[PDB]
C-alpha cells in the first residue's frame, strides 16, 4: 500500500508535465524571429581594481552603482569605489575561506559567508569609525554560497545544507526556514519587489520560494547538472540560470517553463555567474573559459565577449543604473567594462 | 697579417650571430603582444636585453663599416667621442640588464633562509629598478671618466692614446660581470646543497648550467687576456671591436638555451626551415 | 583636477594596499597544504607535534626552521565535495597520508588517490604519499599475504618487496608524470621525522615553481 | 564613546613656545586624520593646521606656517601641535578635530572640547553677513553662506559644512557637502543652496538650536570659515 | 521508513501543480514589449556618449 502514495507523487508529475506541454503554444525564438538583433557589443576595461592577492569568488554592486564590495580567498573582503578604483573599506575576515558576499542596498551594512558555515554581517557606518562584525548569523550545517540583503534588518541566505534561510539581522536567529531542495544550494537571487525569491542548487533544479510564507511556489527542472548561477530578469516574471552543463537557461515563473536556452558547441565549460542588463536585453554569463559571454536575451545569439581575465570569471555583476558591468575573477583583479 | 685578415672573419661571424640570435629572441618575445600570449618578467627582461644588444652590435658593425668605407672621417674628434659616447651609453645598459636579469634569477631561484634576501625576494620586481638607477650613477661617472681621457689625448683623431679609454671601459664591465658571476655562483650553490638535500625523497638541466658555466669561463679568460694584453697596436683597434661585440651575440645563445619558451622557439623554426627545405 | 576630498580618499586607499601588502609578505612566509587519507589512515597524528588551530577544515598549524605550514584537513568522504575543492586550489602541495597495513580497505585508499591525483583542480599539485603503519606492515607482510587484496600480488611476498609494490602502485595513478611529483615516507606513527619529510618536499615544489616561472624549465 | 581631550593650554609670553596635545580615545585614531581649529576670544572659527592618516600629508595655515608643527603618534592615539614663537594672535581656543576622508565619509564629523592658550600682549572668501538674526521657538530661519569661488566641484560635490557651536559647547557638525544631514542630527536641519550661495534652513527652532552657525568650505586647503550667525531668543 | 516524507513530496507537488500557468506566447510578448520599452534606458545594449559616460577613460 505505501507505492499507492507514489503512485499521487507520479500522477501529479504528469499532471504537470502535461499542463507545461499543453501551454506552449509557441517558442521565444519564433516570435522573436522579427526582431533587430543586438548587433555586436565590444566593452572595453574601463577600470581595473587590483587589490586583492587571492582568488575572487563574490561581489556584489551599491545601489549607488559606484561601491562595490569583493570577497576573496586571501581573508579580505575589500569595498571599493569603483568609479576612482580606491579602496574605501578593506574589512579582514576572520576565516578566509569566503564564497558569498552582498552589499545591503541602504550601505549601511555588508555581509560575507564562506566554509565557515555562518554568515557574518559588518557594519560600515560605525561612530567608531572601524567597520566590526555587527552579527554573526549561525545555525546553518553547511556552507554559504550565497546571500542576498532585502533590508537592513533581514537577510536570505542559502547554505550547502540543501536549504535556505530567511534571518531578521537584530534577534539572529532564522525568521524562515526553506526546504526541499536535494542537493546543495549554490544560488539565490531575489525579485525586484524582494517579496519572492527565486534559489538554485546542485539538484538541477530551481526554486521559486516565498519570503512571505516559506513554501515553495513554482519548481524548474530543464538543467542537467549543478545551478551554479541564478539571476531574475528585470521584470521579475523571468529569470536565468547557468548551470556546469555549458548551458544557460531562461525560465519564466508565469508559464513555469524553460522559455530559452542559450549553448554553443565551442562552450564546454560551466557557467560561473549570469547578470541582467538594466533593459534585460542582455544576458551577461561569466564561464570558467577565462571570459564573458553576452547572450541576447530575445535571440540566445551571443552579442560579445569581454575576454580580459588570465582565469575564470568567479562573479559577475551589473549596475542598478546598468552603466557598467563588474567581472571578478580567480587572478584576484576585478574589472569594470562599459 | 694573419690577425689583420681573421679578425675581419671574426668580426663578420660575431655580427651574423649576434643579428640572428638578439632578433630571434626580440621577435618570439614581440609575436607575444600581436597574439595576445602573455609575457612574464623575465620576457620582458630578455626582450629588453635582445632590443638593446642589436642596438650594441649595430653600433659596433657600423664603427668597423666606417673604419673600412671610408675611414677618412672616422678619425675625426666628433665622430670619435661620439662613437665612444653612444658606445658605453649603450653597452652599459646593455651588461647591466643582463645583472638584473642574473639578479632576477638569483633572488627567485635561491632558497636562502636570509631575512635580507628574503625582504629582497619579496621585492624582487623591485630591486631591478633601484639597480638600474645605481648602475645609472656608474654610468654617468664612466661617462666622466671616459670623457676627460678623450679631452687630455685630444688636448695632447685619438693619437694613438685610446689604452687608457680602453683600459677603463674594462672595469665598469668587469664588475658587471663580477656581480653576476658572484650571483651566479651563490644560484648554483643553492641548488646543489638542496639537491645534495634530495638525496633520495634530467641531463638536460646540468648540461645547461654546464654551458652558462663555460661561456662565463670562456668570456672571462678572453676578457682578461685582452686586458693584459691593452695594458702591455695598429691592430689592437679591430681586436677591440671583436670584443665588444663577443658578449652582446655570444651571451645571447646562453640566454636561447635557457629561458624555455626560446629553446622551443628555435627548434620549431629550425623544424620549419627543415620543412620548407624538404 | 582633483579636490581635497579625493586627494585623501588616495592617500586612504594607499594606506589600504599598504596594510593588505604588509600582510601578504607576512602570510607569503607560509605554506598552505591540503591532508587527505582514510579515517584511521593516520590523518591525526601525521607531524605529531602539531596544534589543532566550521564543518570539517580541522586547520593545524606547524614549522620547521623557516616555514608556518597550516594544513587543512578535510572531513572524511569530502575530497570530491566540487565545492569545497576549488577553495583550497592554492594548496602549495597535497599531503596524502595511506595506510600500509590496510589491504582490506586498501583499495578504497587507491581510489581516493586516484580521485585527488587526477583531480582537475589538484592535477599539478605535488602528492606526498604517506605510507603510515609501516611497523604494523612489518608484521603483516610475514603474517598476511597481500595476493589476498592485490591481483598481480607479491612475488617474494617480503616487507620490502611488498612495501615497494604498494609505494609502486600509488604512484602508478599519476597520468600527468611530467606535471606533478609524488613523494614517498613510510613512517611508523612513533616516528619524529614527518615534519622534515614536508619540509623538504615543500622547498622543493617552492624552488620547482620558482624556476617555472624563470622560465628555465 | 568618542572622545577628543586637548590639553597644554594655558599662559605664555609673547615669543615662548608649548606643546598641545590632544587624546583621542574610542575611535580607531589610526585611520583618521586630525585637524586643529582655533577660535578667537570673540572672532569666528579659524582652521590652523591638518594632519592626514599616516602622516603622509600635511599642511598649516598661511598665518601659522613655519612656527606650528603638527603630528601624531597613533600608539598613543596622540596628536601633538608644536606652537613656536607664539604671537599675541595666537590667544584662542583651539580644538582637535576629527575627519576621515573616503566616499560617503564625514569629515569633522566630532569635535573635542578645546583648550585655551591665552597670549600676553589665494583663499576662497566666505561672507557670512547675517550675524545677528532674533528668532523665537516654534518659527523657521534660513541662514545665508556665499563663497568667492565656486565650491561644486566637476565631481557633483559642494564642499560646504554647516557647524553649529551652542553657547559653552564645542562646534558640531550639521550639514556636511551642503546637503547630507550629520548623524545624530535632528531632521529639521536641511542644507541647500547652488554655485557660490548656500542656505541652512531650520524648520521649527527647538531649545537647542541658539548659537553660532559656520559655514566653511572643503573645496582647497586653507580652510576658511563664515563670520557666523548668531541664533538667540 | 520514511513514506510520510514521500507524503509531504506529494503535497508539495500538489500544491505547484494548480496555479495559474499563462501561455508560453504571452510570457515571450510580454518580455519583448519590456526589453523594447526600456531599451532606450539601457546604456549597455546603447552605448551612451562619452560625455554621460562616468566609467570614461582618463585623458592620457
Ligand atoms: O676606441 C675603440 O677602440 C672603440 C672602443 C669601443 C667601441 C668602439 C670602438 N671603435 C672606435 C671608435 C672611435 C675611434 C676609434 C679609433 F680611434 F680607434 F679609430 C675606434
Ligand atoms: O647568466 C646570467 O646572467 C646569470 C647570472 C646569475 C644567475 C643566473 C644566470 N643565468 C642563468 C642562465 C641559465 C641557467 C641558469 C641556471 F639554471 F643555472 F640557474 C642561470
Amino acid at each position: 500500500e505505501l507505492d499507492q502514495l507514489r503512485q499521487e507523487a507520479e500522477q501529479l508529475k504528469n499532471q504537470i508535465r502535461d499542463a507545461r506541454k499543453a501551454c506552449a503554444d509557441a517558442t521565444l525564438s519564433q516570435i522573436t524571429n522579427n526582431i533587430d538583433p543586438v548587433g555586436r557589443i565590444q566593452m572595453r576595461t574601463r577600470r581595473t581594481l587590483r587589490g586583492h592577492l587571492a582568488k575572487i569568488y563574490a561581489m556584489h554592486w551599491g545601489t549607488d552603482s559606484r561601491l562595490l564590495v569583493s570577497a576573496s580567498q586571501d581573508g579580505k573582503l575589500i569595498i571599493w569605489d569603483s568609479y576612482t578604483t580606491n579602496k574605501v573599506h578593506a574589512i579582514p575576515l576572520r576565516s578566509s575561506w569566503v564564497m558569498t558576499c552582498a552589499y545591503a542596498p541602504s550601505g549601511n551594512y555588508v555581509a560575507c559567508g564562506g566554509l565557515d558555515n555562518i554568515c557574518s554581517i559588518y557594519n560600515l557606518k560605525t561612530r567608531e569609525g572601524n567597520v566590526r562584525v555587527s552579527r554573526e548569523l549561525a545555525g546553518h550545517t553547511g556552507y554559504l554560497s550565497c546571500c542576498r540583503f532585502l533590508d537592513d534588518n533581514q537577510i536570505v541566505t542559502s547554505s550547502g545544507d540543501t536549504t535556505c534561510a530567511l534571518w531578521d539581522i537584530e534577534t539572529g536567529q532564522q525568521t524562515t526556514t526553506f526546504t526541499g531542495h536535494t542537493g546543495d544550494v549554490m544560488s539565490l537571487s531575489l525579485a525586484p519587489d524582494t517579496r519572492l525569491f527565486v534559489s538554485g542548487a546542485c539538484d538541477a533544479s530551481a526554486k521559486l520560494w516565498d519570503v512571505r510564507e516559506g513554501m515553495c511556489r513554482q519548481t524548474f527542472t530543464g538543467h542537467e547538472s549543478d545551478i551554479n548561477a541564478i539571476c531574475f530578469f528585470p521584470n521579475g516574471n523571468a529569470f536565468a540560470t547557468g548551470s556546469d552543463d555549458a548551458t544557460c537557461r531562461l525560465f519564466d515563473l508565469r508559464a513555469d517553463q524553460e522559455l530559452m536556452t542559450y549553448s554553443h558547441d565551442n562552450i564546454i565549460c560551466g557557467i560561473t555567474s549570469v547578470s541582467f542588463s538594466k533593459s534585460g536585453r542582455l544576458l551577461l554569463a561569466g564561464y570558467d573559459d577565462f571570459n564573458c559571454n553576452v547572450w541576447d536575451a530575445l535571440k540566445a545569439d551571443r552579442a560579445g565577449v569581454l575576454a580580459g581575465h588570465d582565469n575564470r570569471v568567479s562573479c559577475l555583476g551589473v549596475t542598478d543604473d546598468g552603466m557598467a558591468v563588474a567581472t571578478g575573477s580567480w587572478d584576484s583583479f576585478l574589472k569594470i567594462w562599459n | 697579417g694573419v690577425i689583420k685578415s681573421i679578425f675581419t672573419f671574426v668580426l663578420i661571424v660575431e655580427f651574423i650571430i649576434g643579428n640572428l640570435g638578439n632578433s630571434f629572441i626580440a621577435l618570439v618575445n614581440c609575436i607575444d603582444w600581436v597574439k595576445g600570449r602573455k609575457i612574464s618578467s623575465v620576457d620582458r627582461i630578455l626582450t629588453a636585453l635582445a632590443i638593446s644588444r642589436i642596438s650594441l652590435v649595430w653600433l659596433i658593425f657600423g664603427s668597423w663599416c666606417v673604419s673600412v668605407f671610408f675611414p677618412a672621417l672616422f678619425a675625426t674628434e666628433k665622430m670619435f667621442r661620439m662613437l665612444t659616447n653612444i658606445w658605453t651609453v649603450i653597452n652599459h645598459f646593455s651588461v647591466w640588464l643582463a645583472t638584473g636579469l642574473g639578479t632576477f634569477y638569483f633572488l627567485k631561484i635561491a632558497n636562502f633562509s636570509n631575512s635580507i634576501f628574503l625582504y629582497l625576494k619579496w621585492r624582487v620586481k623591485k630591486v631591478v629598478l633601484v639597480l638600474l638607477l645605481v648602475t645609472s650613477v656608474f654610468l654617468f661617472l664612466n661617462i666622466a671618466l671616459i670623457n676627460i681621457h678623450i679631452n687630455a689625448s685630444i688636448n695632447g683623431n685619438f693619437t694613438r692614446f685610446s689604452s687608457l679609454i680602453v683600459l677603463t671601459s674594462t672595469v665598469f664591465i668587469f664588475i658587471p660581470f663580477t656581480l653576476s658571476l658572484a650571483m651566479f655562483l651563490l644560484l648554483i650553490f643553492s641548488m646543489w646543497k638542496h639537491r645534495k638535500k634530495m638525496q633520495h625523497t634530467s641531463t638536460k638541466a646540468h648540461r645547461g648550467v654546464k654551458s652558462v658555466i663555460t661561456f662565463f669561463l670562456l668570456y672571462a679568460i678572453f676578457s682578461l687576456s685582452f686586458f693584459i694584453s691593452v695594458w702591455t697596436e695598429e691592430n689592437l683597434i679591430i681586436l677591440s671591436q671583436v670584443m665588444g661585440m663577443a658578449y652582446p651575440s655570444c651571451h645571447s645563445c646562453v640566454l636561447i638555451l635557457g629561458n624555455k619558451k626560446l629553446r622551443q622557439a628555435s627548434l620549431s623554426v629550425l623544424l620549419w626551415l627543415r620543412y620548407m627545405f624538404k | 583636477t582633483v579636490s581635497a576630498e579625493d586627494k585623501a580618499a588616495a592617500e586612504r586607499s594607499k594606506e589600504l594596499e599598504k596594510k593588505l601588502q604588509e600582510d601578504a609578505e607576512r602570510d607569503a612566509r607560509t605554506v598552505k597544504l591540503l591532508l587527505l587519507g582514510a579515517d584511521n589512515s593516520g590523518k591525526s597524528t601525521i607531524v605529531k607535534q602539531m596544534k589543532i588551530i566550521t564543518t570539517g577544515i580541522i586547520e593545524t598549524q606547524f614549522s620547521f626552521k623557516d616555514l608556518h605550514f597550516r594544513m587543512f584537513d578535510v572531513g572524511g568522504q569530502r575530497s570530491e565535495r566540487k565545492k569545497w575543492i576549488h577553495c583550497f586550489e592554492d594548496v602549495t602541495c597535497i599531503i596524502f597520508c595511506a595506510d600500509l597495513s590496510d589491504y582490506n580497505r586498501m583499495h578504497e585508499s587507491l581510489h581516493l588517490f586516484n580521485s585527488i591525483c587526477n583531480h582537475k583542480y589538484f592535477s599539478t599539485t605535488s602528492i606526498v604519499l604517506f605510507l603510515n603503519k609501516k611497523d604494523i606492515f612489518q608484521e603483516k607482510v610475514t603474517k598476511v599475504h597481500l595476493s589476498i587484496c592485490f591481483p598481480e600480488y607479491t612475488g617474494p611476498n617480503t616487507f620490502e618487496d611488498a612495501g615497494n609494490y604498494i609505494k609502486n602502485q600509488f604512484l602508478d595513478l599519476n597520468l600527468k608524470k611530467e606535471d606533478k611529483e609524488i613523494y614517498s615516507h613510510m613512517t611508523c606513527a612513533t616516528d619524529t621525522q614527518n615534519a622534515k619529510f614536508i619540509f623538504d618536499a615543500v622547498t622543493d615544489i617552492i624552488i620547482k615553481e620558482n624556476l617555472k616561472d624563470c622560465g628555465l624549465f | 564613546d568618542v572622545q577628543l581631550v586637548e590639553s597644554g593650554g594655558g599662559l605664555v609670553q609673547p615669543g615662548g613656545s608649548r606643546k598641545l596635545s590632544c587624546s583621542a580615545s574610542g575611535f580607531a585614531f589610526s585611520s583618521f586624520g586630525m585637524h586643529w581649529v582655533r577660535q578667537a576670544p570673540e572672532k569666528g572659527l579659524e582652521w590652523v593646521a591638518y594632519i592626514s592618516s599616516g602622516s603622509g600629508t600635511i599642511y598649516y595655515a598661511d598665518t601659522v606656517k613655519g612656527r606650528f608643527t603638527i603630528s601624531r603618534d597613533d600608539p598613543k592615539n596622540t596628536l601633538f601641535l608644536q606652537m613656536t614663537s607664539l604671537r599675541s594672535e595666537d590667544t584662542a581656543m583651539y580644538y582637535c578635530v576629527r575627519s576621515i576622508y573616503y566616499y560617503g565619509s564625514s569629515p569633522f564629523d566630532f569635535w573635542g572640547q578645546g583648550t585655551t592658550l591665552t597670549v600676553s600682549s589665494s583663499d576662497i572668501v566666505m561672507t557670512q553677513a547675517t550675524s545677528s538674526v532674533p528668532v523665537t521657538p516654534g518659527e523657521s530661519v534660513s541662514i545665508s553662506c556665499r563663497s568667492s569661488k565656486s565650491l561644486l566641484h566637476s565631481n557633483g560635490n559642494t564642499y560646504l559644512y554647516w557647524f553649529l557651536q551652542r553657547p559653552g559647547q564645542s562646534p558640531q557638525l550639521l550639514i556636511y557637502r551642503m546637503s547630507n544631514l550629520a548623524s545624530g542630527v535632528p531632521d529639521r536641519f536641511s542644507g541647500s543652496g547652488s554655485g557660490t550661495a548656500f542656505t541652512l534652513t531650520i524648520s521649527r527652532l527647538e531649545a537647542e538650536d541658539v548659537g553660532v552657525y559656520y559655514c566653511m568650505q572643503h573645496l582647497e586647503y586653507p580652510l576658511t570659515f563664515g563670520a557666523g550667525t548668531k541664533l538667540e531668543l | 521508513a520514511s513514506i510520510a516524507q514521500a507524503r509531504k513530496l506529494v503535497e508539495q507537488l500538489k500544491m505547484e501543480a494548480n496555479i495559474d500557468r499563462i501561455k508560453v506566447s504571452k510570457a515571450a510578448a510580454d518580455l519583448m514589449a519590456y526589453c523594447e520599452a526600456h531599451a532606450k534606458e539601457d546604456p549597455l545594449l546603447t552605448p551612451v556618449p562619452a560625455s554621460e559616460n562616468p566609467f570614461r577613460e582618463k585623458k592620457f
